[PDB]
């Protein structure tokens, strides 16, 4: 999703902090394959 | 004699094997700052 560098809206972000505003998806983090991957995600979340 | 030696060799293994270990551990931070920082670099510019 498109964030993509506002400022818009009110103070100038509001939320600006935001680490997933909780998460690193941290998995282990132990995981770097990567996949090379993909659309990004078609998934029916484009049909969302 | 051995001695193996005259401290110096033995304690300079105190060199030596402590060299061995300033070189041991300097491709052992080197080896994983860098794994780390090309692990950040596939995600820095491929991810």
């Amino acid at each position: 999703s498109q964030e993509p560098m506002l400022d818009a809206d009110r103070l100038r972000s509001s939320w600006t902090f935001s680490e997933s505003m909780d998460l690193n998806y941290s998995n282990p983090s132990s995981s770097p394959n990567s996949l090379g991957n993909l659309k990004i995600l078609l998934d029916d979340k484009a049909s969302k | 004699k051995n001695t193996t030696s005259s401290s110096n060799e033995n304690p300079i293994l105190r060199w030596m094997s402590i060299k061995m270990n300033g070189f041991q551990n300097e491709l052992n931070e080197l080896s994983g700052h860098m794994i780390s920082k090309i692990i950040h670099s596939q995600r820095l510019i491929l991810q």
